[PDB]
């Protein structure tokens, strides 16, 4: 119904967050790399 | 616009699987970095 459409909507932003943290471990992670 | 609506429902979620898939390989990438990577004055593409 409508409802569906507000918890499909809702696993998007979450799914969304996910994103989110993933790159900032990716950026983290650059950060923490070995250099030479 | 209940058809148009279903669509929005479906494409929220194809949207949500594709976006896990995409996290899915960005955590396999970083996975790589946090073994193997590093960065170098000469690095990169050689």
């Amino acid at each position: 119904s409508s409802d569906n459409m507000q918890h499909a909507y809702w696993e998007l932003k979450r799914e969304m967050s996910n994103l989110h943290l993933v790159t900032q471990v990716q950026a983290e992670l650059l950060r923490k790399l070995k250099t030479s | 616009s209940s058809n148009t609506l279903v669509e929005m429902t479906l494409g929220m979620k194809k949207l949500k699987e594709e976006m896990e898939g995409v996290v899915k390989e960005l955590a396999e990438n970083n996975h790589i970095l946090e073994r193997f990577g590093s960065l170098t004055m000469d690095g990169g593409l050689r």
